[PDB]
């Protein structure tokens, strides 16, 4: 007979780097704002 | 969508995008329309929005 001592298996875990891993971003425009005074389109009218 | 058309007109130009549209391009497209038209149909980098 012969012991496992020596050759014994090995177990395998991957050294994960999610502990620094950067963070996935979610981007929003900074709508002008129409609350705020913007402008309107000068619909025109004749007085005739 | 004649009346929404313009809000959304006003909504792009008020974010800075210069969009052309026939009832504000009216003195241009009066010229010729379908020039007007095939202006922006031929170029390849002006973004197309379609209201349906």
């Amino acid at each position: 007979v012969r012991e496992p001592g020596s050759q014994a298996c090995l177990a395998i875990d991957p050294l994960v780097g999610e502990e620094g891993g950067a963070a996935v971003a979610k981007l929003e425009p900074h709508l002008q704002p129409r609350g705020q005074p913007a402008p309107q389109p000068l619909h025109t009218l004749v007085l005739a | 969508t004649a009346m929404e058309v313009v809000k959304f007109v006003n909504f792009l130009l008020v974010n800075g995008f210069q969009t052309a549209i026939d009832i504000f391009e009216d003195r241009i497209r009066g010229i010729d329309i379908i020039k007007w038209m095939e202006r922006y149909l031929r170029d390849k980098t002006v973004m197309i929005i379609v209201a349906i």
